[PDB]
RNA sequence: GGAAAACUUAAAAGAACUUUGGAAAAAGAGUGAAAAGAGCUUGAAAGAGUAAUAUGUGAACGGAUAAUUUAUAAGAAAAAU
RNA sequence: AUAAACAUACUUUGAAUCGGCCAAGUCUGGUAAGCAGGACUGGCGAUGCGGGAUGAACCGAACGUCGAGAUAAAGUGCCAAA
RNA sequence: AAAAUGAAGACAUUUUAACGAGUAAGGAAACGAAAUGGCGUAAGGACAACAAAAGUAGUAAAGAUUUAAAGUAAUUUAGAU
């Protein structure tokens, strides 16, 4: 699986990726949407609070039946949850990407989450035994995750 | 500097109850309350001058114009028919149109 | 010298209901339905191809430059329109290589024949050259 | 000889067929695009075939109102008609209105009833030569670049002749001051006030 | 009673060593003409994700006419006696 | 009298169709029916356009793509051109 | 429809006049003044650089995605990846 975008300056960016991750796409797509653009130092602190249920992940698009919370004030969204499994999976990729920046030799404090995308993977089917001799499907929803962290420096365009 | 035009109101195109012909635009010249005061204006120039908020780096003019001529009366209440180079934008209904004094036959 | 080419309808005649369904393509098909809105020429939807839209015979199939089209595959194809260079224009076929395209373009300049693919399949001489 | 459709061109040492002539016997011809002859020049005293018929209200010495163009709203004095172009030759005497000697088509003016008359205007010059002499022309196409400065120098060199022909204004200026309130009337812009309906105004 | 399932490359040369990780893997490095990377010739539509741009009071979409923005896109000749 | 030469007379081969519906200075059964059934014509079906707010049949008028002008039914306080 | 011209031009000739709504249905091919005109898919037989190297193709085929042009339309053409 290839990356959606390529960095403008490869020498100042680092990448991490996961393929066929056993985590719900609908939940992870919202978690990655929350931390897009925030600094790596800040992002790791947001994801830990989602684990201990102190910061919300607004479910902007997949909000069917999702209950309202008190931490969803100001985000223009009335619904949010605390997906722990999806937050942990991102936390392992952010650490992997950061260790790539250290190998390259970039300054950690200047890295932001410039690009992060989630794609739908191939599902695995199972059996659910129903009334009157019917069998249905019990399908996982895995996903691919890409992450590109770039050093943030001031730009000028005259 | 001076006022060399008479304001006319772009009421709307030549139309019927359920149709519309944007080739001809109807105008209400100020002070013309009857069709017998129309023969003076038949043939005078008419301009729809509008303003466009252009960006600093664009060389397009900030004041553009569409010109046209008054061709015939329309009804007994001093309403005229004007045909322009390009049909007037329907967003300009109720705006003012400069009715000049040339081609002068005085 | 070049006449005024007048097109009676510059838009596209799109198939009915093609804007609502992705299975119905936009290539025109006359609706034969017994209750069809378009084939009964209802107000609002009465736009069907007719012979009346045909452009003038004099200025038909004429490119905007004022000439016609004459596809060429080699240099010898150009020799068929050297007496009519004021009437035709060479149009190199899409499969002709870049090596052969230079020979056609070089010869067509000799014979004073316009080529409409003069900047086709050109080399990478756009940056750093 | 050569076919009427055959216009030989030089081959840049490229591959040419056996029937095509070589470079040594090909002499290139300049592309010719101008096929229509320009206008003829006739005697300065005779009128052009393309002469408009002026309105009966427009007579020499009458005062006209310019209702279009750069000098819109100004008042001028009509001396005579340019026979070679059909445009009126007016002067809103420069000491009064600042309108110089110029040419204006009769469709952009209104003939007022006020008339300055004035004979002996001394129009010995001020013909189609004079107006073509003081016109500011562009910098052609192939004349190097000559950006910006070309027009600034043109006004300086043509300024002297412009003043020289303002000896015409010496007569109307004196007469205009004879009529009370006329000098104020001439120097002031023409305006359409409240209740000034053009179909009711009369001049 | 009774199916489905064809294709890497010319050649496996099928990455092989380091860092992060419990591991799978990822980032480098390398092979190859080209990753074509084994879910391997090309890679469409339906469905998503990212980026750019635009719009908004109980449907949406289409047509005619203009305005705005963007794009395409027409020339090197040359006057009178 | 009027009209009629892309007039007139056809010949051969064959398609589809024979559930029909409407109007009326018309009729029969019925208390009557947007009911049932007929005589003559015109329509809808197979037909859009302008008008009757909306309407298969009513009124004007039947359609190649367009520009300008007089018009038809019918309209002219605003929606809506007058 | 009628006149005129006619071995090859070309736009299926030139001129004049009338005409052009439509369900079911019909108008097979060919027919120089053509007894309707055409577009598209695949396969077979020929034609395709006329001076002895004769359609395009690793100086990039088919396919795919788009940008523009031609055609009333069916569709065709070319650029970029």
């Amino acid at each position: 699986v290839k990356y959606c975008a390529k960095p403008v300056n490869v020498a100042k960016a680092a990448q991490a990726r996961g393929d066929n991750l056993k985590v719900h796409f609908k939940n992870t797509y919202e978690t990655a949407d929350a931390i897009r653009g925030m600094k790596v130092a800040r992002a790791q602190e947001f994801l830990k609070n989602v684990i201990i249920k102190k910061e919300i992940v607004p479910f902007r698009k997949h909000n069917g039946g999702v209950g309202r919370k008190a931490q969803c004030k100001g985000l223009n969204c009335a619904f949010g949850r605390w997906p722990v499994k999806s937050a942990q999976f991102i936390l392992k990729l952010l650490k992997n990407a950061v260790d790539n920046a250290k190998a390259k030799g970039l300054n950690t404090a200047l890295l932001t989450v410039s690009h992060i995308a989630v794609q739908e993977a191939r599902s695995s089917r199972r059996r659910l035994y129903r009334a009157h001799g019917s069998i249905n499907s019990f399908s996982s929803s895995p996903c691919h995750i890409e992450l590109i962290l770039t050093e943030k420096e001031k730009k000028v365009a005259k | 500097k001076c006022r060399l035009h008479v304001n006319a109101v772009f009421m709307g195109f030549q139309r019927a109850q359920r149709n519309q012909y944007p080739n001809v635009a109807l105008l209400q010249i100020s002070g013309v309350n009857t069709k017998e005061d129309t023969p003076f204006y038949i043939g005078k120039r008419v301009a729809y001058v509008y303003k466009v908020n252009v960006k600093k780096g664009s060389n397009k003019p900030a004041i553009r114009a569409i010109f046209g001529k008054i061709v015939a009366p329309h009804g007994n209440h001093g309403v005229v028919k004007a045909r322009f180079l390009h049909n007037l934008p329907p967003k300009a209904m109720g705006q003012n149109l400069k009715v000049f004094l040339y081609p002068s036959n005085i | 010298i070049k006449p005024k080419i007048v097109k009676k309808y510059t838009g596209h005649f799109k198939r009915f209901d093609s804007n609502r369904f992705l299975r119905v393509k936009a290539s025109w098909r006359v609706p034969r339905g017994i209750d069809n809105r378009l084939r009964r020429k209802f107000k609002g939807t009465n736009l069907l191809p007719k012979i009346g839209y045909g452009s003038a015979k004099a200025t038909r199939n004429m490119l905007p430059c004022g000439l016609y089209k004459f596809p060429v595959r080699n240099t010898t194809d150009l020799e068929m329109i050297m007496m009519q260079n004021r009437k035709y224009a060479a149009e190199i076929s899409h499969a002709v290589s870049a090596k052969k395209r230079q020979e056609i373009i070089q010869r067509a300049k000799i014979l004073n024949i316009r080529v409409l693919n003069a900047d086709a399949r050109i080399k990478k001489q756009e940056v750093a050259q | 000889s050569a076919p009427q459709w055959f216009v030989p061109v030089k081959a840049g040492d490229a591959k040419v067929p056996a029937y095509y002539p070589t470079d040594d016997m090909i002499q290139e011809q300049k592309k010719k695009l101008r096929t229509r002859k320009g206008a003829k020049i006739t005697a300065l005293d005779k009128p052009a075939w393309n002469l408009e018929k002026l309105r009966k209200s427009i007579v020499p010495g009458a005062i006209l109102i310019i209702v279009a163009g750069k000098y819109a709203g100004k008042k001028v004095v009509f001396l005579k008609q340019c026979i070679k172009s059909g445009a009126l030759i007016v002067t809103g005497p420069f000491k009064i209105n600042g309108v110089p000697l110029m040419r204006i088509n009769q469709r952009y003016v209104i003939a007022t009833s006020q008339k300055v008359d004035v004979s002996k205007v001394d129009t010995t010059g001020v013909d189609v030569k004079f107006f073509k002499k003081i016109a500011i022309k562009k910098a052609a196409f192939g004349k190097t670049v000559e950006e910006d400065f070309a027009k600034k120098q043109y006004e300086a060199k043509k300024a002297l002749i412009v003043e020289k022909q303002k000896q015409v204004d010496e007569s109307i200026v004196a007469e205009i001051k004879k009529v009370p309130y006329l000098k104020e009337y001439m120097a002031s812009y023409f305006t359409l006030k409240n209740g000034d309906h053009p179909h009711l105004l009369k001049f």
